[PDB]
C-alpha cells in the first residue's frame, strides 16, 4: 500500500563547478508530482524544485528539473559553496508522504 | 463558449459621443434579448436600455429616455449604441446582456452571461 | 510576516504528555492546509497527518494510526500536537504547512518552523 | 402575527451552496408588496402564478432558504436545467410553484481578492433529488484503483471554493439568493394576509 522512496547515490564528493545528478526512484508510475528540498543543518528543508518540472519564484535558472514515469533527474550548473548541503526527495502521487534518505555533498 | 467582450469606450469630454460594441459568437442574434447595463462605483447595477428581438423597438430608462439610443446588427454579431449631450454623472462600466423570459413570467428577469467590462469616463 | 514560535527544550519521561505550539499568522489565513512532519537526528523526515481549520478532517499516517492526536484553533491560529509516549522520539519539533489546492498541486510548499 | 421577512433578509451571515439551509414559516400573513416595490432586489423570477395575486392566494405552510450563488450561473436555478451547481448543490421540483429572488450585494462581502470562504462541491455520485443536502464531506470515489481512502491521485478532494475580488470581471460577485417555495397539503391554508 504505502509507497517506498529511495535516493541514490548516498554521498557525493565534489569541487567547484562539477556535475552532479540525483538518481531518485520509487515503485510506482509517478506521473508528474514530485518535489525536492535542500537541508543545511539548522533549518527546515527549503524548496529547490516543485512539481519536479517547474521553477519556484525566488530560485534562479541555475537549478533544473524534469522527468516522468519512474526515473527522474536533477541538474545544477556552476555549483556554489552555499549549495553544499543535504538533499531530499519528495513524491506527491499519493499518501503517505514519503521522504528521501538524504544526500550530502561536501567540498574536497 | 458564449464570449462577451466589449469595446468602444473610454475617456470623453462633456457633450461628447462614444460608440461601444461587444462582439459575441457561437449563437444566433435574432431571437435573443441583449440589453445594456451600467454599474457605478457603489455597485447597484442599473438597467438603461434593452433592444427587442425584432428590429429597432427599444425601451430606455428615464434618465436616458429621449437622449440615448441603441442599434441592432444581426449579421455583424455586435450591438451598437449612441450618446448625445453627455453628463459627468454618467460614469459607469458598460456591459451587454443575454436573453430573458423564455416564455415565462416577468419581474425583472436577470440575464447571466454579461460582458468583460469597459470603463467610460466623461471629463 | 509569518512564523511559528519555538517551544523550549524539555526532557519528558515515557508516558508523559507533550504540548507544542505552531503559530499561523501573516497573509490571508485559511490559505494552507496545515500538516506536521517529524524527523530523528541522523535520520530522514516522516509525515503524520493534515489539519484544515475550515473542516477539521482527520488525517493520520501508518506509524501513528490512532495514537497521536491533532487539534487546532482558528482564533489563536495555532496548531497543536499532543502525545503520551516514550522518550526515544524526542527531536526538533517542525510544524509543516503547504496549501492543498483542489485540482492543482498539493505539496508542502514553504513556510515551516525554524526550530522546536 | 406579522410574517418575519425582516429576520430573513436583514440577517448578516449566509451559508454556502454545499451546506445550504432551510427554514419553515407558518401561521403568518402575506405582505409581498414591499418585497416587490422596494426595488432593492434586482431579480424576481418565477413561474406559474403571477405576483399580482399572491396577496390573497395562500397555502398551508411555506419554506425558505438563504445562501449565496455565483451570478454568472443564475439560470441554473430552474426546474430542469443543466449545469454543475444545478447538479450537486440545489435542485428544484419539476412542477414548480414557489419563487426565487436575488440581488447583488458586493459591498459587505467585497473582501480582499482571492478570499474563498464559500465553497462548492464538484464531484458526487450520479444525480441529485430535491429537498436533501450533502453533509458527506468525505473524499469521493474516483478510485477505480483504490488509492488510499485518504486523499491522493486517481482520486480527488471535490470541495473547491469561490473567489471574491472587488475588481473581478462580471460573474463572481456574491449574489445572495432566496427561494420561497409554495406547497399544498391536506391541512387548510394558514399563511396569507388580506
Amino acid at each position: 500500500g504505502d509507497i517506498q522512496l529511495t535516493q541514490s547515490p548516498s554521498s557525493l564528493s565534489a569541487s567547484v563547478g562539477d556535475r552532479v545528478t540525483i538518481t531518485c526512484r520509487a515503485s510506482q508510475d509517478i506521473s508528474d508530482y514530485l518535489n525536492w528540498y535542500q537541508q543545511k543543518p539548522g533549518k527546515a528543508p527549503k524548496l529547490l524544485i516543485y512539481a519536479a518540472s517547474s521553477l519556484q519564484s525566488g530560485v534562479p535558472s541555475r537549478f533544473s528539473g524534469s522527468g516522468s514515469g519512474t526515473d527522474f533527474t536533477l541538474t545544477i550548473s556552476n555549483l556554489q559553496p552555499e549549495d553544499f548541503a543535504t538533499y531530499y526527495c519528495q513524491q506527491s502521487y499519493s499518501a503517505p508522504r514519503t521522504f528521501g534518505q538524504g544526500t550530502k555533498v561536501e567540498i574536497k | 463558449e458564449e464570449q462577451l467582450v466589449e469595446s468602444g469606450g473610454g475617456l470623453v469630454q462633456p457633450g461628447g459621443s462614444l460608440r461601444l460594441s461587444c462582439a459575441a459568437s457561437g449563437f444566433r442574434f435574432g431571437s435573443y434579448y441583449m440589453s445594456w447595463v451600467r454599474q457605478a462605483p457603489g455597485k447597484a447595477p442599473e438597467w438603461v436600455s434593452d433592444i427587442n428581438t425584432r428590429g429597432e423597438t427599444t425601451r430606455y430608462s428615464d434618465s436616458v429616455k429621449g437622449r440615448f439610443t441603441i442599434a441592432r446588427d444581426n449579421a455583424n454579431n455586435t450591438v451598437f449604441l449612441f450618446m448625445n449631450r453627455l453628463k459627468p454623472e454618467d460614469t459607469a462600466v458598460y456591459y451587454c446582456a443575454v436573453a430573458a423570459s423564455g416564455d415565462t413570467f416577468e419581474g425583472r428577469s436577470d440575464p447571466d452571461y454579461w460582458g468583460q467590462g469597459t470603463l467610460v469616463t466623461v471629463s | 510576516q509569518m512564523q511559528l514560535v519555538q517551544s523550549g527544550a524539555e526532557v519528558k519521561k515515557p508516558g508523559a504528555s507533550v504540548k507544542v505550539s505552531c503559530k499561523a499568522s501573516g497573509y490571508t489565513f485559511t490559505s494552507y492546509a496545515i500538516s506536521w512532519v517529524r524527523q530523528a537526528p541522523g535520520q530522514g523526515l516522516e509525515w503524520m497527518g493534515r489539519i484544515i481549520p475550515i473542516l477539521g478532517i482527520a488525517n493520520y499516517a501508518q506509524k501513528f494510526q490512532g495514537r497521536v492526536t491533532i487539534t487546532a484553533d482558528e482564533s489563536t491560529s495555532t496548531a497543536y500536537m499532543e502525545l503520551s509516549s516514550r522518550s526515544e522520539d524526542t527531536a526538533v519539533y517542525y510544524c509543516a504547512s503547504g496549501a492543498f489546492y483542489y485540482g492543482s498541486g498539493s505539496y508542502p510548499f514553504d513556510y515551516w518552523g525554524q526550530g522546536t | 402575527n406579522l410574517c418575519p421577512f425582516g429576520e430573513v433578509f436583514n440577517a448578516t451571515r449566509f451559508a454556502s451552496v454545499y451546506a445550504w439551509n432551510r427554514k419553515r414559516i407558518s401561521n403568518c400573513v402575506a405582505d409581498y408588496s414591499v418585497l416587490y416595490n422596494s426595488a432593492s432586489f434586482s431579480t424576481f423570477k418565477c413561474y406559474g402564478v403571477s405576483p399580482t395575486k399572491l396577496n390573497d392566494l395562500c397555502f398551508t405552510n411555506v419554506y425558505a432558504d438563504s445562501f449565496v450563488i455565483r451570478g454568472d450561473e443564475v439560470r441554473q436555478i430552474a426546474p430542469g436545467q443543466t449545469g454543475k451547481i444545478a447538479d450537486y448543490n440545489y435542485k428544484l421540483p419539476d412542477d414548480f410553484t414557489g419563487c426565487v429572488i436575488a440581488w447583488n450585494s458586493n459591498n459587505l462581502d467585497s473582501k480582499v481578492g482571492g478570499n474563498y470562504n464559500y465553497l462548492y462541491r464538484l464531484f458526487r455520485k450520479s444525480n441529485l433529488k430535491p429537498f436533501e443536502r450533502d453533509i458527506s464531506t468525505e473524499i469521493y470515489q474516483a478510485g477505480s484503483t483504490p488509492c488510499n481512502g485518504v486523499e491522493g491521485f486517481n482520486c480527488y478532494f471535490p470541495l473547491q471554493s469561490y473567489g471574491f475580488q472587488p475588481t473581478n470581471g462580471v460573474g463572481y460577485q456574491p449574489y445572495r439568493v432566496v427561494v420561497l417555495s409554495f406547497e399544498l397539503l391536506h391541512a387548510p391554508a394558514t399563511v396569507c394576509g388580506p
